[PDB]
C-alpha cells in the first residue's frame, strides 16, 4: 500500500564560468503538493551545502547568500516538478547538486536518503 | 409521539463575513479555518517564516512582533530552545538544518563523530545518543572483535 519515493534530477553538465544552466527534478511517490523543497550540492571532502528553499505553495523562498542573484528556484504542483535557473555560473558552484524534500516544519532536512532525496545531477565550472 | 419532528435554531456566520484573511477572497469552502480573529481558506494561513500551514497539529499558532509561526520557527526566533546537537550553540533564524531521527544539527556540523567525515547522499550511519557514526567506522569496530 505505501508507494516508493523517487526523485530525478535531470540537467547540468559541463559549462564555462559565466554560463547558464537549468535544472529539473520528477517528483513521485508523496504528496509534492504539501512538500516543501530544497536544492542542495555538495564537493569531495566538503559538507552539504544547502542552496535553495521554496514552501509548498512558494510562498516562502530562500537562497544561499553564494547563490543570491544568480540562482533562481520555482516549482510546479500539476507536474510535480522542481526547477532551478542557475546562472553568471563559477567554478565555486561546482558540485553534485541535489533534490531534497525538507521536513513540513520550519527549514530543516533529513538524513533519510531514501524517502527525502534524489540521486544528485553534475553541474561542474571549468578553470 | 412518531409524529412530533423537531425545530432548530440554526446561527450560521453571514456569507458577507467569509472573506479570507490571506487572499481577501471569498470562501465558499465548507471546511477552513478561524485564527486570529479572521477566517482562512486552509492554504492561506501560513507560517511567516517557512510557510507551512500553521494549525495542521497541535491546532495552535505562535503570534509575536507581528509574526504568525510555527512552533520551531517562534522557538527559533524567539524561544531559547534551539540548540544544536553538535555544537551545543543556538540554530539561527533563517538557518537550513539537518535532522537525524530526532536530534537537529548545523549542515557543518553534520559529520561523524569518530572519523570527523562530512556525511554524503546515501551514506549508511548509526546514531548514538547525539553522535553520527558512519558505517566503515562500524564495520572497523566490528572487525576486531567479531
Ligand atoms: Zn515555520
Ligand atoms: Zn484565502
Ligand atoms: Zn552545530
Ligand atoms: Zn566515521
Amino acid at each position: 500500500s505505501m508507494a516508493e519515493v523517487q526523485l530525478l534530477e535531470s540537467g547540468g553538465g559541463l559549462v564555462q564560468p559565466g554560463g547558464s544552466l537549468r535544472l529539473s527534478c520528477a517528483a513521485s511517490g508523496f504528496s509534492f503538493s504539501h512538500s516543501p523543497m530544497n536544492w542542495v550540492r555538495q564537493a569531495p571532502g566538503k559538507g552539504l551545502e544547502w542552496v535553495s528553499y521554496i514552501s509548498y505553495n512558494s510562498s516562502s523562498i530562500y537562497y544561499a547568500d553564494s547563490v543570491k542573484g544568480r540562482f533562481t528556484i520555482s516549482r510546479d504542483n500539476s507536474k510535480n516538478t522542481l526547477y532551478l535557473q542557475m546562472n553568471s555560473l563559477r567554478a565555486e558552484d561546482t558540485a553534485v547538486y541535489y533534490c531534497a524534500r525538507g521536513l513540513t516544519e520550519s527549514l530543516e532536512l533529513t538524513a533519510d536518503w531514501f524517502d527525502y532525496w534524489g540521486q544528485g545531477t553534475l553541474v561542474t565550472v571549468s578553470s | 409521539d412518531p409524529s412530533e419532528e423537531p425545530v432548530d435554531e440554526v446561527l450560521q456566520i453571514p456569507p458577507s463575513l467569509l472573506t479570507c484573511g490571506g487572499c481577501q477572497q471569498n470562501i465558499g469552502d465548507r471546511y477552513f479555518l478561524k485564527a486570529i480573529d479572521q477566517y482562512w481558506h486552509e492554504d492561506c494561513l501560513s507560517c511567516d517564516l517557512c510557510g507551512c500551514r500553521l494549525g495542521e497539529v497541535g491546532r495552535r499558532l505562535y503570534y509575536k512582533l507581528g509574526r504568525k509561526l510555527c512552533r520551531r520557527d517562534y522557538l527559533r526566533l524567539f524561544g531559547q530552545d534551539g540548540l544544536c546537537a553538535s555544537c551545543d550553540k543556538r540554530i539561527r533564524a533563517y538557518e537550513m538544518t539537518m535532522r537525524v531521527k530526532d536530534k537537529v544539527y548545523h549542515l557543518e556540523c553534520f559529520k561523524c563523530a569518530a572519523c570527523q567525515k562530512h556525511f554524503c547522499v546515501g551514506d549508511r550511519y548509526l546514531l548514538i545518543n547525539s553522535d553520527i557514526v558512519c558505517e566503515q567506522d562500524i564495520y572497523e569496530w566490528t572487525k576486531i572483535n567479531g
